[PDB]
RNA sequence: GACAAUGGUAGGAGAGCGUUCUAAGGGCGUUGAAGCAUGAUCGUAAGGACAUGUGGAGCGCUUAGAAGUGAGAAUGCCGGUG
RNA sequence: UAACUUGGGAGUCAGAACAUGGGUGAUAAGGUCCGUGUUCGAAAGGGAAACAGCCCAGACCACCAGCUAAGGUCCCAAAAU
RNA sequence: ACCGAUAGUGAACCAGUACCGUGAGGGAAAGGUGAAAAGCACCCCGGAAGGGGAGUGAAAUAGAACCUGAAACCGUGUGCUUACAAGUAGUCAGAGCCCGUUAAUGGGUGAUGGCGUGCCUUUUGUAGAAUGAACCGGCGAGUUACGAUUUGAUGCAAGGUU
């Protein structure tokens, strides 16, 4: 049985989010929580909340046992980009992309 | 005759040529005007005589 | 066209030095919202043919009806008042097809009113005959007086 | 035992009970075709034709008259705005050898 | 009446992209690159259908030469010998016999040698 | 109809041969060995596979040259460093490294392809009359 | 100064082979059993070397 | 049946494909239109089907008529994204 | 087996090499300007390692058939150690 | 036999607005839930955002710039393949492996061999180290009117035609 949580339009670039997701993918939930807590990156706390929400929906909605759960799927899809500009020298403006991520976590009992 | 079976007299109608509609037609690109010179320009050419 | 589209008087940027394509107006055809090159312009599509050919065309359409047995001659149409149902009944007794062209010598209001709402049925005068109406109809129901009038005219 | 037979401007090495694909022959499906020209007969008894073994024939049954997979023939000359695209499907006759000689 | 670009443009380009399936990177993705590659693929295929005939003829001769040398004869003499004998087995069939049936090939060699 | 046999690793059989280099011209021995290594002497020769046989050359020190090649035939190698051209004569190469002289001669007659490099690796050359590949049970081959 | 050619997806991804973050050097805390960074005070229980910090 | 021709730029000539709209006829569609996606399909080419998924209300076909009728390139224009 | 006439529609008016008859230049130029022929242009295929213009030869499509041209036949690399 | 949201007015929308300029003046972008709002009670994670259920609905993979939802582009997983090799990336030949179709002398991949210097423009001649294009999408160039001439078609004809 699989339980899923998604955090949509998180204001962090997918590339940055994906580095942390690479750490936790395919690991037991308990270990994944530990990695997220002890990893010093901006995406880690947001990812942790997605994982915690996924584990909660496993226990509540599907009555799965939390201890046996594994992080089957972890991935970040691109959200819509916030388009901004930075004034440069000589009256020129250079564009700034403030990118967003859709973070999905799937947890599985392996059954 | 019938409005669903109309036919013009044979030889009465020919389809117009359309230039600048691809290489295969033989009138693509330069559109029969050749390369450069006054004659290949829009509104180009000399007065008669 | 480029002249008709609003604005676009000034040159967008200098001819040289910017690294951009040279442009003379923002309403040029390859611009979004620019003028159209050689689009439709208001004109008539009507043309003429010699009178003898017009007459030949009418006679050819009428003859095709006669050859296909699409010609029915009736003595007269008598309608004191306009009644669609009565006219519909008449057509059924006459065993007429769905598409019928009814011809009268002169305009008859009651006949025209009676057949106006019936799909496939068209009512015309003898002078009003035109090849399109004749060709479209499967059959023609003509009054004796109308038929004689048509013969004289053509 | 094998036989060398000549058909469709080519030579084919055949054995009994073998399916062959040859240039289209003028025969209907289910008909029996005899290959008249046998260049060589193999096996324990070897016969060499000069150029054909005399009185040697191969009998085959026509299985299918078909067209090969479409070949798209495309050629172009760069910078000349010249190209040609043609489709081709080569006709073929499929047969099965019944008997040699 | 106005005719908008519509669906014809997508349909045509998609056919080209499908023809360039299996090509590397952008060549299997973008219309302009794939079109060029599909054009190159046509020209190459046309050339290679002709080349294939030259290549297989070359292989058959190479194999016959080896087979002849085992019978202490050059390819050049073997083929000249076969011609004088009147044997019209082609190089493909000769090559196949040499591989499949050595005894049969040996008999052909003797015929060629006798003709010379 | 397509009927051409194609050799593959399953059906290919590679033999071991010993060729004596004593009293043989380098190039004439070299050209013959190159054909054996490439499977040109097999009826099952197939271009895209290695149908060739392993070749052992012995007595490479006793290989011969004609004319004044011993002094006048020079091998040049560059180190890819500026002015990095180094030369040794064919005669000196024969004295110092006869195996290299034979090996380079044959490899220069092999195709510069992945297959060609592989076919060159099947050549084993020895300056003396003794080789260490007795287990391979090599067969003596006489050059034509 | 400037790239002569655009970088392909393949080339870019080959370059990103070593662009990754390692797992934190973490071990289970003896007192509470929660993972802690090695040589650091346990954040959960505030204990280091079997003593409260 | 026989045999003759069939490289090609500028360029001339011919025959066609497909797009939108109109007329007439004849059809399809909530028991699923168009569009979109996928496929190992068909035609000498432009191109045409069919099946399935998606979609959710329009749309083919035949003959004729009429065109804002076909894009890869214009340091093209606008948008999106590298 | 073309030719000519009349009428509708063109494009072209920067040419190149090679060979050969000449002018110019210096019996210089991948020079330049005229005569002649060929090829390229607008021509793929084979040869000349590569190589518009040289040599052989003019590709309707298909074939894992055959004979030849120029050029070749010890190995690369098909064919004479 | 006019447009159908890059079209059609600059403007289908709070547009001569926003924005730009001292000013004259220049001047955009931006339509679509559903039949009905029935617009997600309640529960759970979270500060919120967002999500998982439950429920509404024919449909929520119709949940608010909410019909459809192409491509570039970014990810995740997976069958085959790859760390001695010199690549206009294909093409032709071809084992092994993995599959099984509009059932077709099938599909995916590809050890290894042969051959092979993009396209367009402009040129005597361009792999060109000449030009042009980041990519994808849309948009973007012989038209119409009135005369002339010629050809085809058709009616009538020493007449033809308004
Ligand atoms: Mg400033
Ligand atoms: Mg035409
Ligand atoms: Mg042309
Ligand atoms: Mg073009
Ligand atoms: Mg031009
Ligand atoms: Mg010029
Ligand atoms: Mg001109
Ligand atoms: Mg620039
Ligand atoms: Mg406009
Ligand atoms: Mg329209
Ligand atoms: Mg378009
Ligand atoms: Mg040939
Ligand atoms: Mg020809
Ligand atoms: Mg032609
Ligand atoms: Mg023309
Ligand atoms: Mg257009
Ligand atoms: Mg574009
Ligand atoms: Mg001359
Ligand atoms: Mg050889
Ligand atoms: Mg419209
Ligand atoms: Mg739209
Ligand atoms: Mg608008
Ligand atoms: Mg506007
Ligand atoms: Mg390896
Ligand atoms: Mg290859
Ligand atoms: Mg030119
Ligand atoms: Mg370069
Ligand atoms: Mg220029
Ligand atoms: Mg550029
Ligand atoms: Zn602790």
């Amino acid at each position: 049985m699989e339980a899923k949580a998604v955090a949509r339009t998180i204001r962090i670039a997918p590339r940055k989010v994906r580095l942390v997701l690479d750490l936790i993918r395919g690991k037991n939930a308990a270990e994944a929580i530990a990695i997220l807590k002890l990893t010093n990156k901006a995406s880690s706390p947001v990812i942790e909340k997605v994982l915690m929400s996924a584990l909660a929906n496993a226990e509540h909605n599907y009555d799965m046992n939390t201890d046996e759960l594994v992080v089957k799927e972890a991935y970040a899809n691109e959200g819509p980009t916030l388009k901004r500009f930075r004034p440069r020298a000589q009256g020129r403006a250079s564009a700034i992309n403030k990118r967003t991520s859709h973070i999905t976590i799937v947890v599985s009992d392996g059954k | 005759m019938k409005l669903h079976e109309l036919k013009p007299a044979e030889g009465s109608r020919k389809e117009r040529n359309r230039v600048g509609r691809g290489v295969a037609t033989g009138n693509g690109k330069t559109s029969g005007r050749g390369h450069k010179g006054q004659k290949a320009r829009s509104g180009g050419g000399v007065r008669p005589g | 066209n480029r002249s008709a589209v609003s604005g676009g008087g000034r040159k967008p940027w200098k001819q040289k030095g910017t690294g951009r394509a040279r442009q003379g107006t923002i309403r040029a055809p390859q611009w979004r919202g620019g003028g159209i090159v050689f689009g439709p312009t208001p004109r008539s599509y009507a043309y003429k043919m010699p009178k003898k050919m017009r007459r030949l065309a009418l006679r050819s359409a009428l003859s095709f009806k006669a050859q296909e047995n699409g010609l029915t001659v009736v003595d007269a149409f008598n309608f004191e008042a306009p009644k669609t149902k009565e006219f519909k009944n008449v057509l059924s007794t006459l065993e007429q097809p769905k598409k019928v062209l009814v011809v009268t010598e002169n305009e008859d209001v009651n006949v025209e009113l009676s057949a106006r709402n019936i799909p496939g049925v068209q009512v015309t005068t003898a002078q009003g005959l035109n090849v399109l109406d004749i060709t479209n109809a499967d059959s023609l129901v003509i009054t004796e007086a109308a038929a004689k009038k048509v013969e004289e005219v053509l | 035992m094998f036989a060398i037979i000549e058909t469709g401007g080519k030579q084919i090495k055949v054995e009994e009970g073998q399916e062959i694909f040859v240039e289209k022959l003028d025969v209907n499906e289910g008909d029996t075709f005899t290959f008249d020209k046998v260049l060589f007969v193999g096996g324990d008894s070897v016969k060499v034709g000069a150029p054909t073994v005399e009185g040697a024939t191969v009998t085959a049954t026509v299985n299918k008259q078909g067209r090969g997979k479409k070949i798209t023939v495309f050629t172009y000359k760069r910078r000349k705005n010249s190209k040609r695209k043609k489709g081709h499907r080569q006709p073929y006759t499929k047969l099965t050898i019944d008997k040699i000689n | 009446p106005r005719v908008k670009g519509g669906t014809v443009t997508r349909a045509r380009r998609k056919k080209t992209i499908k023809l360039a399936k299996g090509y590397f990177g952008s060549k299997h993705t973008l219309y302009k690159v794939a079109k060029q590659q599909v054009m190159k693929s046509g020209q190459y295929a046309f050339r290679d259908r002709r080349q294939r005939k030259r290549d297989f003829r070359k292989l058959w001769i190479t194999r016959i030469n080896a087979a002849a040398r085992q019978h202490e004869m050059s390819y050049s003499r073997l083929m000249n010998g076969l011609k004088k004998a009147g044997i019209d087995i082609n190089r493909k069939m000769l090559s196949e016999i040499a591989i499949s049936d050595e005894k049969a090939f040996a008999q052909l060699v003797t015929k060629a040698k006798d003709a010379l | 109809m397509r009927q051409t046999f194609m050799a593959n690793e399953s059906n290919i059989e590679r033999k071991w041969y010993v060729i004596d280099a004593e009293g043989q011209t380098l190039g004439r021995l070299s050209s013959e060995v190159a054909s054996i290594l490439r499977g040109k002497n097999k009826v099952t020769y197939t271009p895209h596979v290695d149908t060739g046989d392993y070749v052992i050359v012995i007595n490479a020190s006793k290989i011969e040259f004609t004319g004044n090649k011993e002094t006048d035939k020079v091998y040049y190698r560059h180190s890819n460093h500026p002015g990095g051209i180094k030369s040794i004569t064919a005669g000196e190469l024969r004295r110092t490294n006869p195996e290299r002289l034979i090996e380079n001669s044959i490899k220069g007659m092999l195709p510069s392809t992945r297959l060609g490099e592989k076919q060159g690796k099947k050549l084993f050359v020895y300056g003396g009359a003794e080789h260490p590949h007795a287990a391979q049970q090599p067969e003596n081959y006489e050059l034509r | 100064a400037v790239p002569k050619r655009r970088t392909s997806k393949t080339r870019k991804n080959k370059r990103r082979t070593h662009f990754k973050i390692s797992v934190p050097g973490m071990t289970e805390c003896p007192n509470c059993g929660e993972y802690k960074l090695s040589h650091r005070v346990c954040k959960n229980c505030g204990s280091y070397n079997g003593e409260e910090v």
